[PDB]
RNA sequence: AGUGGGUAAGAGC
RNA sequence: UUGGAACGAUACAGAGAAGAUUAGCAUGGCCCCUGCGCAAGGAUGACA
């Protein structure tokens, strides 16, 4: 999906700041969803790699 | 031993049973399993078990 | 349910007329002894359907159950079992990172089939026992379509 | 090599004969949402017949430089752990041998949906030394059993 | 059933399909709107407004064939003789029967054999329904005459068709229909549309 | 609801228990009038005939009978306990609470496969039985 | 079995071998020794 | 790439395991030609041992190749399957001994090898003598090298020692599995 | 007068007699009055049936599984002699 | 008439002749499924309860949800508009205490 | 490419045997001018190991030119269009008497 | 900021 | 001798994995083929 809208839509993600909000909210989504599928409880300091 | 020997006669009666050949009119049925001395309908069972019931007895005599 | 009952009538309708061409039953008794029959069958076709019991869920099942082996379990299994093509598309390289060949989905990977240190020198052939071919019921009806 | 919209790598393609017959295919891929259950992102070009209009080989190179590399990633990792004396001959293997024979073994929703979350296992595994830390997890820490 | 019976099942029944709309007129809204919503209340909504699309479309039906078409004879010789000024007016020659000699007969049946078959090219698992239809592909592929004779003779002669079965894929803020046809027929449809 | 067998005292619940040897027992314990308990008796209702095979339903008021009440926490508003051969059954639900289902399911599906996997568990010796699906978040987005 | 009375004198607890449980101590009526 | 498309092969099995990549190499134009190794032992190599080979090659003064068919004339009575187990029973024994399975392979002085083929031409009941009298040779020098008995070996283990399995293990130490 | 029967009546009679005297086989062998029947073995199905024991000694095995055929074959002819 | 059964060779009338083959030909192993199907049938349990048991449910039901019936609405779980019932807290210490509370709860 | 496009529109051999009361079956060495098999694509599937592999034949049988044709139009088919013109000018630096390299 | 969503089940002593 | 606790307490135990697992033959289905039997039935050869 992201590379879909990012490849279609290169050159307006710059000017759509709603767009950029979205696109860090569902990633952080998607990484809550992640963490909460290994442990049921949220990690505080949960590296990236 | 007792137990060979009656299984087998078991066997060939069943044998017997298969090989007998009774008719299929209910009415003529009935008639024969009168004439056997045995009750018509054992329980309420359908005809099918009445047909098989008066083979077993025809394949017994 | 029309079209059925046209081709019902019909007969009976021909019946009639091979009565009527003759001057038989001028009053109309074979008239009445097919118009009733003609309403048993509408019935019948119209009635509600019966009661049919469903059924419940099997149990899960445990222990062992005796299944046969020999031709005929000797070609599911081929047809079911892994092929060479198939066990080396799900062997994905470790460290040696691959370009995503499918643009439409990233989610799909070919993993070593066709890529370097595959262990293959030559190409893997395609094992035709897994070939994809129709139903017997497909077979007849485009036979009868043909 | 891959700088025109329609990429150069589309000239030199395999089927690149039989793709000039094929007429309206943007159109078609659009029309495709109404006979795909699944929405396609990518609508509006096709692979074939437009190229790859986007690398990821310099974004990812750049995302394991980032992460110090092989050698921190795998140091997160239960690598070192597996005592592999490198990480260059190595590869995964997406599914097990049980796994991937009780993809079709007829099995019910219960089974079949536990079944699907071994390869979360596997990967919850792979990162143990990273995940299973106090720091991520503040709190009363228990050993197992044995 | 006696009378009363009836009556109290119909009104039983009126009321409950009152309340139906109301919650599936309700639920979508709430979802159009982006509120957090559990994922079996999608899809029994979804049911709930596919089942209201599809009565709404009966009806629709039902009004055309009763009321008739929608479109007077004078637009409708408006609309025909403006399109043949225009393609008069630009020299078309009109497309004809895909000859038995055609040159591109088989190039075209490859296109849509490919078109059709790109629907499983990640499907780890397929049913019967999918199986058959690659089947189907795969025996036109191995005899392309015999496949484009079946083709002619369905574009020749075929004029009643199987019943395509209808789903609607959800994006909480439309519902796009999406078209369930048989292999036999999509393979036809797909060679025509190629050529 | 109402076309579910009901038990008017505690010891027929424990003859409902016991007289249970090769089917697992599963009892909604609430009030009948409860909405909660009302989408316990329509999903156990909808699904009571498809899970007969190794499975039974039993619908107990703690109003009428609260002899439970002190020891199995019987005070949500809604909770189903598993038993098999005269031995409650736990289940990792996730919730934290792995002694019974306090809360509402919508899914039938969802309370078949509970159903399966806790006489999956059962048959086997086990006490717990781990849930098939994860139940710690509501998964609504 | 359905439609029958209790027996006089008989504990629903017990005559099962149950045990209850505690799922934490805001629920349930204090203990009493 | 001499012989016709109908008689090409289409599985090429080695004994060793150094021709897996050579072969890939050099059937590269074959590719339905499917190459499988072979953890199990076959004694080709004492093909050599036989007396009409090892001469043979010893004096031909230049590189050539040559045809033989080692099912002499058993074709026509049994079928090729029980051809080839035969065959390689004998090449077991001969590469076992050399010795005392030359003296079983014949019998008696009657039985005498044509030069127009190599192994001595049998009787049927014979030929299952002789096979019995050669499996008795490999089991018994099994034993000899392994101090077991004849009988200690079961059909299944009798299969293995024709075939060439054997069991080793210097760490016997991952019995803290159990 | 003698009455035909339809080819469905046909087949549901063959079928009927032939299920009737598989039952009677397999219910003679389970009563001890018949021993198990043997593996059909021809020599495409040689290593599949006694592929564990042909490496034992192959040319007893062909030797067998020729007989086992032979026998076969010889009481087909003598039932067809018997029936001229 | 008088007609000779195919599968039976016996003289039989022609009046019955047709029905004389339907169940002429009639498989043993039929019987075999009605009756594995009676008795399958016979070895159900009534999953639902009966009409009494629902009557008085509903019943029940209506005195308490006075939203859904009666007249008078009431809150959603109250009837309107000594002794105490005493129950064991599972624990094996109370064991006691709980079966000399029911030999008192005795007539 | 084509060039009527526009933006819109292996390892082979030289020695063969014939095939036909005796038992030793000489075959005659038989020779030919040319062995050009296809470019063939896609029939390899380890690219670095077939190179390392047709690398190693080349050091061992230096004088074989199916050698440095398989090993050229390896390259050639990988895409390294140069490493196969430097393959093939070291074969007829190598093997000046077979013409198929210099073809 | 914060509680939890982190009870292995089993055998009798 | 005489009590708290027992939803506790250690000892033992711990794969809390995952399965109704897999080999052979025959029956069963369609299509032949071949032999015999049964029911019949066709075309054809042969002087004094």
């Amino acid at each position: 999906a992201l590379i879909g809208l990012m490849t279609y839509f290169r050159e307006a993600v710059v000017n759509t700041q709603e767009l950029l909000d979205l696109l860090v909210k569902c990633e952080n989504k998607i990484q809550t969803r992640i963490k909460i599928g290994l442990n049921s409880k949220m990690p505080s300091r949960f590296p990236p790699v | 031993s007792e137990r060979q020997a009656e299984v087998l006669a078991e066997f060939e009666r069943r044998k017997r049973a298969r090989q007998i050949n009774v008719s299929t009119d209910d009415s003529e049925v009935k008639a024969c399993l009168r004439a056997l001395g045995e009750p018509i309908t054992l329980f309420g069972e359908g005809p099918a078990e009445r047909r098989e019931r008066l083979r077993n007895i025809l394949s017994v005599v | 349910l029309r079209r059925k009952a046209a081709r019902l009538v019909a007969a009976k309708c021909t019946l009639a007329a091979r009565v009527d061409s003759f001057h038989e039953s001028t009053e109309g008794k074979v008239g009445y002894e097919l118009k009733d029959e003609i309403e048993r069958k509408f019935d019948k076709w119209q009635e509600p359907p019966p009661v049919k019991q469903v059924k419940p869920l099997p149990a899960p099942l445990d222990g062992q159950r005796k299944k046969r082996g020999g031709r005929r379990y000797r070609k599911m299994k081929e047809r079911l079992g892994l092929t060479e093509i198939r066990k080396q598309a799900n062997r994905m390289s470790f460290g040696e990172i691959e370009e995503d060949a499918y643009q439409e989905d990233l989610g799909f990977s070919l993993g070593h089939l066709g890529k370097s240190g595959s262990g293959r020198v030559r190409q893997t052939q395609v094992n035709e026992a897994t070939k994809a071919r129709i139903s017997k019921t497909l077979q007849r009806t485009l036979q009868k379509q043909s | 090599w891959d700088r025109g919209i329609p990429r150069i790598n589309t000239l030199f393609q395999k089927d690149r004969h039989t793709l000039a017959y094929d007429k309206g295919w943007r159109v078609r891929t659009d029309f495709k949402q109404y006979q795909v259950l699944k929405q396609n992102p990518f609508w509006w070009t096709h692979q074939r017949h437009d190229g790859k209009l986007w690398n990821l080989n310099n974004y990812r190179t750049d995302m394991i430089q980032a992460l110090g590399g092989v050698e921190g990633i795998l140091e997160h990792t239960l690598f070192k752990g597996t005592y592999f004396p490198t990480w260059e001959g190595l590869f995964w293997e997406k599914a097990s041998g049980f796994e991937e024979s009780m993809k079709w073994k007829k099995l019910t929703n219960a089974q079949r949906s536990g079944l699907n979350q071994i390869p979360n296992r596997r990967f919850t595994l792979w990162w143990s030394p990273t995940i299973n830390r106090a720091n991520v997890y503040v709190g009363f820490q228990v050993q197992l059993d044995l | 059933l006696p009378t009363p019976i009836e009556n109290m099942i119909l009104r039983y029944v009126k009321a409950k399909a009152d309340w139906w709309t109301n919650t599936a007129h309700y639920n979508r809204e709430r979802i159009r709107r982006g509120a957090t919503v559990d994922k079996t209340v999608c899809k029994k909504n979804l049911g709930r407004l596919t089942r209201l699309y599809l009565k709404a479309e009966q009806e629709r039906q039902h009004n055309y064939l009763k009321d008739g078409p929608y479109i007077t004879a004078e637009e409708a010789v408006a609309v025909y003789t403006t399109t043949v000024h225009w393609l008069e007016s630009r020299r078309f020659s009109p497309i004809p029967f895909p000859p038995l000699s055609y040159k591109h007969d088989t190039k075209l049946l490859i296109l849509a054999l490919e078109r059709l078959k790109e629907a499983y090219s990640v499907k780890s698992r397929l049913n019967q329904s999918q199986r058959e239809e690659l089947g189907l592909i795969e025996q036109a592929y191995d005899n392309p005459h015999e496949a484009l004779s079946r083709i002619k003779r369905h574009l020749l002669t075929q004029r009643a068709f199987k019943e395509v079965g209808i789903e609607f894929m959800d994006l909480y803020s439309h519902l796009v229909p999406v078209y369930d046809v048989e292999p036999l027929e999509k393979i036809t449809d797909a060679y025509l549309d190629q050529y | 609801s109402y076309m579910l067998p009901h038990l008017h005292n505690g010891w027929q619940v424990d003859q409902a228990i016991l007289s249970e040897e090769d089917r697992v027992v599963v009892i909604r314990f609430g009030h009948d009038w409860d909405p909660t308990c009302m989408k316990m008796d329509e999903v156990l209702y909808s699904i009571a005939e498809k899970v007969k095979n190794f499975a039974v339903i039993y619908l107990v008021d703690i109003t009428e009978v609260p002899d439970f009440n002190k020891m199995y926490e019987l005070y949500d508003p809604c909770t189903v306990m598993f038993f098999f051969r005269n031995k409650h059954i736990m289940i990792d639900l996730g919730t934290g609470n792995n002694n019974k289902i306090n809360w509402a399911m919508e899914d039938k599906q969802e309370m078949v496969d509970i159903i399966e996997t806790v006489y999956r568990g059962a048959r086997k010796g086990r006490g717990l039985v781990v849930s098939p699906k994860d139940y710690s978040t509501k998964y609504r987005y | 079995f359905l439609g029958m009375p209790a027996p006089l004198g008989y504990v629903p607890g017990l005559g099962r071998g149950a045990t209850g449980f505690t799922t934490r101590s805001d629920i349930g009526p204090a203990r009493d020794a | 790439r001499s012989l016709p498309v109908e008689e090409q092969p289409k599985q090429i099995i080695v004994t060793r395991k150094g021709m897996l990549d050579p072969l890939e190499v050099h059937l590269l134009d074959f590719p339905n030609i499917v190459i499988k190794g072979s953890e199990l032992q076959l004694p080709f190599q004492a093909c050599l041992k036989v007396e009409k080979f090892g001469d043979l090659i010893l004096k031909a003064t230049e590189p050539q190749m040559v045809l033989f068919n080692l099912y002499d004339d058993w074709l026509k009575t049994i079928s090729s399957y029980t051809a080839f187990s035969r065959l390689i029973l004998i090449l077991r024994a001969l590469h076992v001994n050399n010795d005392r399975a030359k003296v079983i392979l014949k019998p008696d002085k009657t039985t005498i090898t044509e030069p127009h083929h190599i192994w001595p031409t049998l009787t049927d009941e014979e030929w299952i003598k002789v096979e019995v009298q050669l499996k008795d040779l490999i089991l018994a020098d099994y034993g000899k090298k392994n101090n077991v008995n004849v009988a200690s070996l079961t059909q299944s283990e009798i299969r293995d020692i024709i075939l060439g399995m054997e069991i080793s293990a210097p760490s016997q130490q991952r019995q803290q599995i159990a | 007068l003698g009455v035909y029967l339809t080819k469905k009546e046909q087949k549901k009679l063959r079928r009927q007699t032939r299920r009737e005297a598989q039952k009677e086989l397999q219910e003679k062998v389970r009563l001890g009055l018949m021993p198990p029947p043997e593996p059909k073995v021809r020599i495409s199905n040689l290593m599949r049936v006694l592929g564990t024991e042909a490496v034992q000694d192959p040319t007893k095995v062909e030797a067998h599984v020729r007989a086992q055929m032979a026998k076969r074959q010889k009481a087909h002819e003598e039932a067809n002699a018997a029936r001229k | 008439e008088y007609l000779v059964s195919p599968i039976t060779g016996e003289k039989i009338p022609a009046s019955k002749m047709q029905e004389h083959m339907r169940i002429g030909l009639l498989d043993p192993r039929w019987l075999e499924q009605r009756d594995r199907s009676i008795r399958e049938k016979q070895s159900d349990d009534e999953v639902y309860a009966p009409g009494l048991d629902i009557e008085s449910s509903l019943k029940q039901l209506a005195e308490r949800r006075t939203d859904i019936f009666g007249v008078e609405e009431t809150a959603i779980g109250k009837k309107i508009g000594p002794e105490e019932k005493v129950t064991w807290d599972g624990h094996s210490g109370s064991m006691a205490r709980t079966q000399q509370a029911a030999q008192a709860n005795i007539t | 490419v084509d060039p009527r496009q526009t933006q819109f529109g292996r390892n082979t051999l030289m020695d063969m045997r014939l095939s036909q009361q005796t038992v030793v079956d000489p075959k005659g060495y038989l020779t030919d001018l040319n062995s050009m098999i296809p470019t063939h694509g896609g029939d390899i599937n380890d690219i670095k190991k077939a190179r390392l592999l047709l690398k190693s034949v080349r050091e061992t049988n230096p004088h074989h030119p199916p050698a440095w044709i398989a090993s050229a139009r390896l390259e050639e088919v990988t895409g390294k269009l140069q490493v196969a013109r430097n393959l093939i000018m070291k074969g007829t630096e190598m093997c000046p008497k077979s013409e198929d390299v210099w073809l």
